RNA sequence: CUUGAGUCUCGUAGAGGGGGGUAGAAUUCCAGGUGUAGCGGUGAAAUGCGUAGAGAUCUGGAGGAAUACCGGUGGCGAAGGCGGCCCCCUGGACGAAGACUGACGCUCAGGUGCGAAAGCGUGGGGAGCAAACAGGAUUAGAUACCCUGGUAGUCCACGCCGUAAACGAUGUCGACUUGGAGGUUGUGCCCUUGAGGCGUGGCUUCCGGAGCUAACGCGUUAAGUCGACCGCCUGGGGAGUAC
């Protein structure tokens, strides 16, 4: 299909539901057959100047694969939403995605650049899903 | 001779072709002043075609909070 | 320039069997499907001329691989037309 | 500038030219003119003209060795 | 102009100062060393001066 | 028949075009806090703004244009022209190999088409700049220069006459004719081992040889050697005007 870089980030006190945003817009992207190529957060950051009366907020990149309309269905959402701080959403066409070049990107931050710290498991949090194990 | 295929590490200032783009966060702050503006491709080194896709993913990155927009109160 | 997969159902249906590129009814077929694309294009944009010069290319373009083709068999060009559904 | 990053006490040999990110001599361009739209066509395309500068030294150098200039 | 202001806050009992430095003239940096020169301890000096992004159009000023 | 010209897949670079959104810096304006007498302006000055609290300074909002640095002899474009970022539609060029059609070509009166700019109609918009206009100054005047204000305009939407030092002052396409040094982009080969060596195409720029030109100067991107087709000129003024 298109490739999609998606880049968002969420108000903090808003961020604390973050992985039901993201739930229900994977759902809505692979329900409209699309594939998630990977969903990295990045976890909560502190801006490099303030938006709009804001000194931190909390970044994911899910990295999309869907037709047009799909991603034209996203934006609307994010243009109406408060918790959306502010968003991006990058290319077009490029296969070079579905080989997931980003995979290195993840664990290059992992490594030295994202460590622990009390924000980024706030922002877990409301998704915990215990729906797995043999009956 | 025949098909070692290079290498080595250290031409142009660019030898490897910088795919990583506006998320290596420490390669992009090489290339930034104190005051939190981009450099020229003279004082740097960069081949000019990397130069300008270089900053085409400062923007970007600017945009997105990661960089200092200016330096300004910061 | 006219969708890849598209492409290969053009070439299939006015080429011959050996799938040719080249021959005259493939590229007047393709240019057509594409002015077809095209006429869609410039409803919305109006004001868009840099890319209506390449429009009328196509459109000169095909107007003389037709003279071509008229000079050389008259039965496939009165067919060709028809099959396209070209003027009036 | 004097550098406000340098080292926070006042040290009076930096010198502000030496010490300028952009600063005055480019950066109030846009003050008391605008640079005609296609004025730096005659201002800014002597570019030439100091590329050329540049060469006159670099062939200067080889005629007077040849010459013997002293 | 410095030393004279320098009196003026001395009503205020201050004793450490930052200073922004803000615009194109002279005196730009002749003023700070006369604020170090008054006694005062300085602990940035923090040039500010505001610079469009290209922006809105300067007169064009001295003119043919 | 296939070298010309066209066509297919895979890729690449770029401010090519159109429509929508969006972010920061800054000038401005309104609002409020602090705070005192000048501020602003020039050669110097005055008009202006200020003791009704300005200028400066901190906060918050409003709005509209532009989109620093990067940016370079750079790049794209038929030309005029195009520089934030993001998506959507879409044009053209170039490569590397394979394949395909088989002269489908080149040029073009009439012709239809495409505008920098100011201008222009109707509708919106108005932050900055700014003709006209005003006030102040200089001057023997000074309808000008300089300074303080300021309207149309510039900005969007759609429609109109198509002007330019609309340029390379060089019409198009094609063949041929020693190089050097550099930009820039695809791309074959290398312990790719010195921001390095060899190979090939595309555009691009400074220099210069044969030759040509009255001369300057051009010079493989020709103003050299020629081919085809088109435009155009025939002393200066009058006149690019009149009818």
């Amino acid at each position: 299909m298109r490739h999609y870089e998606i880049v968002f980030m969420v108000h903090p006190d808003q961020s604390e539901q973050v992985p039901g945003m993201i739930e229900r817009y994977t759902a809505a992207i692979t329900g409209a057959e699309g594939k998630i190529h990977r969903l990295e957060d990045w976890g909560r950051r502190q801006l490099a100047y303030p938006i709009n009366k804001l000194h931190k907020a909390h970044y994911v990149l899910m990295n999309v694969e869907a037709p047009q309309e799909v991603i034209d269905e996203l934006e609307t959402t994010f243009r109406f939403n408060d918790a959306v701080i502010r968003s991006m959403v990058m290319r077009t066409k490029h296969a070079v995605t579905e080989a997931s070049p980003m995979v290195k990107a993840k664990d290059e931050r992992r490594e030295r650049r994202d460590d622990f710290a009390n924000e980024t498991a706030d922002d877990a949090e409301a998704g915990d899903s215990e729906e797995e194990e043999e009956e | 001779a025949r098909y070692f295929r290079r290498r080595k590490f250290c031409r142009f200032t660019a030898e490897g072709v910088q795919e990583i783009d506006y998320k290596d966060i420490a390669t992009l702050k090489n290339y930034i002043t104190e005051s939190g503006k981009i450099v020229p491709s003279r004082i740097t080194g960069t081949r000019a075609k990397y130069q300008r896709q270089l900053a085409r993913a400062i923007k970007r990155a600017r945009y997105l909070s990661l960089l200092p927009y200016t330096d300004r109160h910061q | 320039s006219l969708s890849t997969e598209a492409t290969a159902k053009i070439v299939s249906e006015f080429g011959r069997d050996a799938n040719d590129t080249g021959s005259t009814e493939v590229q007047v077929a393709l240019l057509t499907a594409q002015i077809n694309h095209l006429q869609g294009h410039f409803a919305e944009h109006k004001k868009d001329h840099h890319s209506r010069r390449g429009l009328l290319r196509m459109v000169s373009q095909r107007r003389k691989l037709l003279d071509y083709l008229k000079r050389k068999d008259v039965a496939r060009y009165t067919r060709l037309i028809e099959r396209l559904g070209l003027r009036r | 500038p004097v550098i406000k990053v340098r080292e926070n006490e006042p040290f009076d040999v930096a010198l502000r030219r030496f010490k300028r990110s952009c600063e005055k001599a480019g950066v109030l361009a846009e003050v008391r003119r605008r640079e005609f739209y296609e004025k730096p066509t005659t201002e800014r395309k002597r570019a030439k003209a100091s590329a050329v500068k540049r060469h006159a030294k670099k062939l200067a150098r080889e005629n007077a060795r040849r010459t013997r200039l002293y | 102009a410095a030393e004279r202001c320098a009196d003026a806050v001395k009503e205020y009992g201050i004793k450490n100062l930052e200073v922004m430095v803000k615009g194109p003239g002279p005196g730009r940096e002749s003023t700070i060393r006369a604020l170090n020169a008054a006694g005062f301890r300085i602990t940035n000096i923090t040039d500010v001066t505001p610079i469009p992004h290209n922006g809105c159009r300067p007169p064009k000023k001295r003119r043919v």
